[PDB]
RNA sequence: GAACAAUAGUAAGCACAAUCAUAGCACAUAAAAACGUUAGGUCAAGGUGUAGCUUAUGGGUUGGAAAGAAAUGGGCUACA
């Protein structure tokens, strides 16, 4: 889906920017553990700081998915964000 | 004989555009493109990004205000190939005391569309059956008692067509 | 506002100059031709006479369009000699320089 | 039909968004008319009423009604020689100057018959 | 020079579009005005000048809009001020000779 | 003495920008042009309605950022869109400075007939090249 | 409340692609440009500054939205859209056999509201008079009837029209005095024998 | 590793009608600094070999148009400033070249003209005939 | 407020110098030449502080601006 989003036209068929996050949020509740950190961390750089910036759901995922995982050393970068 | 002449290509005037634009993909690091990537003009949160964006079309509202509110000094044309656009816009009527004229006038800018009826109403004018559509419209497309006021305008003085007025 | 007086009135001599140029030149079309008979070229000369006097190209003055200096003023600029060296030596004005060889 | 259009406005708001690339800027600039259409040529926008170079060149057809063998048909072929050597003069304006001509002969007739030369 | 060369001439000059028939140095004035566009009709005659009138009334009503700021017709508003503080201000329309 | 486009030399504190610490004859050799456009070429034509238009952007933008802006603009003249390059001082809210931006762009977008882009960089205090 | 957030040079990756930051003509904004870049007459003890609050890398023209590999990109593009020459007509004595008529146009490009050149209008036609079928006495009577147009050594003439406003007019006079030239050369008249 | 997919759409559409031919295309930029026309050069080069033209660039002479002004406000003619234009040309010979080839290369090069130039484009074009003189006498 | 076989001078900086242009060096020319002096010139390029007008010191139209008793500066043409 989000192949077909990026196929045809990418922005004419989502209307708001609300509905907007809503999508990117659920989209990174799903990819963050469902998923590996090596594309994780690789989609957290392409779309956390460039499409939207994080709510509070999408804010404990990414705590709750590295202490699954067990990364110590992506802390403080995410930290800082 | 020998002569070969290749058949030509047409084509509209941005598909070269959208070649390149095919070509240079998102950019990862970068900020949306409407704001300014200066990071003192970057936006922290999507409150500032909201709030960034409603201020530059707050800027184009207002500035866009000025030139409908002064369109004398904007009516030199510097560019020759006359972009329309450009132009200030009116919205006044052209003329005021004729009916079939003044009706479509005010009717193409509610209370104005109102105004223009009652007067070509109280001096005996007959609206006919499309500036009476158009008129309807205009009611229906901005605005309960003054929609029966307005039902009892489309029935009650001429036959007006249906498919205007059941529309 | 224009900034002089001077100004405003070379502003409305090129309004009339504009406003009567074609019938000037139609005139002067039967003025300038010998092939015409004299009877008709004193006639023309009276209607090219009793025309209005600030519609003649003659008395248009190239003046500063910026401070409406009426003389030492380039041609390619509209500009006084003392405005375009204030602008040419802050720069504003691309490819000019102070002169070396 | 108002409610086509508010249709229209309504598809076209969903439709439209705040730009994400300078190269979309240009195609909406471009579309819209503000940009130039890219190869420029000089001429882009004004054909000058559709007239072609006969029109402009031989003005033998507005001659028609004039003294065919005096000073007049001197006069009128300089001054349409000047007409099709101009390049900066519209079609309509030649003929306005044609029929300025004409008017002018046609309110002046006694001064040509005291001229000494009888022209029509 | 021959009469051959008078037809050639004549000929040139008619398929050409000049003027066939022999014309005078002075008669030849009016072929050029009617080919060249003549001198008020130059846009660098009649756009000579920027409309200033416009662009101070815009700049005037930006100004009273508080859109621009304009630090000259400030200086202009307090030393006027400052002038009338003092006493010494503009008269009435009529009040000055007489009395 | 040259007194055009100098700054003149007092005890040693007053701060100066690069293109005030130049004298004019510095013009294409260390300094540049803070406009570019066509016409003022060899066989080109229109040179003084893009001068009164650059003088018209100069005071507009002079008055728009009044106190913010830091020093002189940059006016890039490519193919009739028309590029205003500011360095402003961090004084206004981002808030202010994106309302001037839009409404700065629609205006003289409508007032010269053509694509305008503004163009910033925000700076903390006016650069200082020399003294001080 | 004053913010400052560091530049893009920080999370610029190493190998990430240039034209997807710079699609555009850019006025060299220094925050996205990771490069420190000097540009300025240093102090005796001083150094030429650096990128940021420096307005001559403001001023200067950048080619950052045509680097090389981005010009590779844009080309590849651009390959869709050309069409092939002719293989036949390669050398200039085929192409001057094949097509003898030559028509020079221009057309002129400014930055300023105003597209419009008045040198714009001029069309230049040439043609070789070998490649014709005139006669003997047609062809002095050719030379002889356009004068100055013709060179003698080269053998080619060369009709320059201004007087029409367009450029298409232009070409249709051109065109139209070379077939009247080409009609009325073969013509022999009673005064044509003297 | 975020790919949007299917970026291409192209519009070409191919007509009947025979494709115009120019034997010849100039492109003279004149500019105010060499260093912007000599890279504005290689670009054009570098989009000339990818796209196959085999082109040559000469250098035409410069020149500068020079003149003097007074010095002073009121009086002062003895002591004058003079003021210096300096234009720079370069020249590019277009050989063996099609329509839409042509009109692609062009507007390549004129949406990447940068802001301190101009150029002018001279074209030259191949054209056999017209109908009313092929072989026809009257 | 300095003595180099050195006896109270350090000194950021501006000038000089260096660099740059007259499309190859060099020379020459150009450009530059600080702080100050002459209350040197310019309210008539333009803005202005102060002091004066507001049926006038303001705003428009028409017509006129002479002339050499004399003296003198700089040039052009010569006196061959
Ligand atoms: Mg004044
Ligand atoms: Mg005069
Ligand atoms: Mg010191
Ligand atoms: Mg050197
Ligand atoms: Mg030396
Ligand atoms: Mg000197
Ligand atoms: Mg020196
Ligand atoms: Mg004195
Ligand atoms: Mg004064
Ligand atoms: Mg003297």
């Amino acid at each position: 889906v989000h192949g077909l989003l990026n196929t045809g036209d990418n922005w004419k068929l989502i209307g708001s920017d609300h509905r907007r996050n809503f999508y990117y949020s659920k989209f990174f509740n799903l990819l963050c553990f469902m998923e590996q950190i090596d594309v994780t961390l690789k989609w957290y750089k392409d779309l956390i700081p460039s499409v939207f910036f994080p709510h509070s759901q999408t804010m404990i995922d990414l705590l709750q998915a590295l202490d699954v995982a067990n990364r110590l050393d992506m802390v403080p970068q995410i930290w800082k964000d | 004989e020998e002569v070969v002449i290749p058949k030509k290509k047409t084509w509209d005037k941005v598909a070269i555009l959208q070649a390149l634009a095919s070509t240079v993909h998102r950019d990862s690091t970068a900020a949306p493109y409407v704001f300014q990537d200066d990071p003192y003009l970057i936006p922290t949160s999507s409150v500032e990004s909201h709030s960034f964006l409603l201020a530059k079309k707050s800027g184009e509202n207002a500035a866009k205000f000025i030139i409908n509110s002064y369109p004398k000094y904007f009516q030199k044309d510097i560019a020759e190939p006359h972009i329309p656009c450009l132009m200030p816009e009116y919205f006044e009527p052209q003329i005021e005391d004729v009916s079939e004229a003044a009706l479509q006038e005010r009717i193409k800018l509610q209370e104005p569309s109102a105004n223009y009826n009652f007067q070509q109403r109280e001096q005996s004018e007959e609206l006919e059956e499309a500036t009476e559509a158009d008129n309807e419209k205009s009611k229906t497309k901005a605005g309960t008692w003054r929609t029966k006021n307005n039902a009892e305008r489309i029935f009650a003085l001429m036959p007006e067509k249906n498919a205007h007025s059941y529309c | 506002y224009y900034v002089d007086w001077k100004m405003l009135r070379d502003v409305k001599r090129r309004k009339m100059a504009y406003e009567y140029a074609d019938e000037r030149l139609r005139i002067n079309s039967l003025r300038k031709n010998t092939i015409l008979p004299k009877d008709l070229q004193e006639v023309a000369d009276e209607e090219i006479a009793s025309l209005p006097r600030d519609s003649c190209p003659v008395r248009i003055r190239n003046r500063c369009v910026m401070t409406s200096r009426p003389r030492g003023v380039k041609r390619r600029w509209r500009l006084s000699r003392i405005v375009f060296r204030h602008l040419a030596d802050h720069g504003q004005l691309s490819g000019v320089q102070r002169a070396m060889w | 039909s108002l409610w086509d259009i508010e249709f229209a406005k309504q598809l076209a708001a969903v439709t439209e968004r705040p730009f994400q690339n300078g190269f979309e800027e240009m195609i909406q600039w471009t579309k819209e008319g503000k940009l130039w259409e890219f190869p420029i040529n000089n001429e882009a926008g004004f054909d000058d009423d559709g007239s072609e170079f006969h029109e402009h060149i031989f003005l033998d057809k507005y001659l028609q009604d004039f003294p065919k063998q005096g000073p007049i048909r001197h006069f009128m072929e300089l001054v349409t020689c000047g007409l099709s050597k101009n390049p900066y003069l519209s079609v309509k304006q030649k003929v306005e100057h044609i029929e300025w001509f004409r008017n002018y002969f046609n309110e002046k007739r006694v001064i040509l018959k005291e001229s000494g030369i009888q022209l029509n | 020079l021959s009469e051959y060369a008078v037809r050639m001439s004549r000929l040139s000059a008619r398929l050409f579009g000049e003027v066939a028939r022999p014309t005078d140095s002075k008669s030849m004035k009016v072929v050029k005005l009617f080919s060249e566009q003549p001198l008020a009709k130059r846009k660098e005659t009649y756009d000579w000048y920027p409309n200033h009138n416009t662009y101070f009334a815009l700049m005037g009503t930006l100004r009273f809009l508080g859109l621009y700021r304009d630090e000259h017709q400030d200086f202009r508003d307090e030393q006027l001020r400052l002038k009338k503080l003092r006493g010494k201000g503009k008269p009435r329309k009529g009040e000055g000779k007489r009395a | 003495k040259n007194r055009a486009a100098r700054v003149r030399v007092s005890k040693g504190d007053k701060p100066v920008t690069y293109e005030e610490a130049h004298a004019p004859h510095y013009i294409a050799h260390r300094k540049g042009w803070l406009s570019l456009h066509t016409g003022n070429l060899d066989g080109e034509d229109h040179a003084a309605e893009r001068t009164v238009e650059d003088v018209f952007l100069r005071k507009f933008m002079l008055g728009t950022f009044p106190g913010c802006l830091a020093d002189q603009l940059v006016l890039k003249r490519r193919a009739n869109q028309l590029e205003i390059c500011a360095l402003v001082l961090r004084q206004l809210p981002p808030h202010k400075f994106y309302f001037l931006v839009g409404y700065s762009e629609t205006l003289l977008s409508h007032f010269y007939k053509c694509p305008v882009h503004l163009h910033l960089q925000t700076v903390p205090s006016k650069v200082v090249y020399k003294y001080i | 409340r004053r913010k400052a957030l560091p530049p893009r040079t920080e999370k610029m990756a190493v190998d990430q692609d240039w034209p997807s930051v710079y699609p555009v003509a850019a006025p060299f904004k220094p925050s996205a440009v990771p490069l420190p870049v000097r540009m300025g007459y240093p102090v005796k003890r001083g150094v030429p500054m650096a990128k940021e609050g420096n307005l001559e890398l403001l001023k200067i023209p950048n080619f950052l939205h045509l680097t090389p590999v981005a010009i590779k990109r844009h080309c590849e593009a651009l390959k869709d859209f050309c069409t092939e020459w002719p293989a036949a007509l390669d050398s200039d004595e085929k192409c001057e056999k094949h097509f003898p008529i030559e028509i020079d146009t221009a057309d002129y490009v400014s930055a300023g509201p105003s597209i419009r050149n008045p040198k714009a209008r001029v069309v230049t036609l040439r043609v070789k008079l070998s490649s014709l079928n005139l006669d003997d006495h047609a062809k002095k009577k050719l030379i002889k009837l356009v004068g100055d147009r013709y060179c003698k050594s080269t053998d080619v003439l060369t009709i320059k029209t201004d007087r029409c406003p367009l450029k298409r007019q232009n070409y249709d006079y051109a065109v139209y005095l070379l077939t009247v030239l080409y009609h009325e050369s073969w013509k022999t008249e009673e005064w044509e024998k003297k | 590793v975020d790919v949007p997919k299917d970026m291409t759409k192209p519009e070409i559409t191919i007509s009947d009608e025979p494709d115009t031919l120019y034997k010849r295309l100039s492109v003279l930029v004149k500019g105010h600094d060499k260093a912007v026309l000599d890279s504005y050069e290689y670009f054009a080069v570098l989009a000339a070999k990818e796209l196959g033209i085999s082109i040559k660039v000469h250098e035409p002479p410069r020149k500068i148009e020079r003149f003097t002004l007074l010095k002073s406000v009121h009086i002062f003619k003895k002591h004058r400033v003079q003021y210096e234009m300096r234009t720079l040309y370069r020249c590019l010979e277009l050989e063996h070249l099609t329509g839409s080839t042509a009109d692609v290369y062009l507007e390549y090069i004129q949406r990447n003209l940068p802001e301190g130039v101009a150029m002018e484009v001279t074209k030259t074009k191949l054209e056999q005939l017209p109908e009313h003189i092929r072989k026809p006498i009257w």
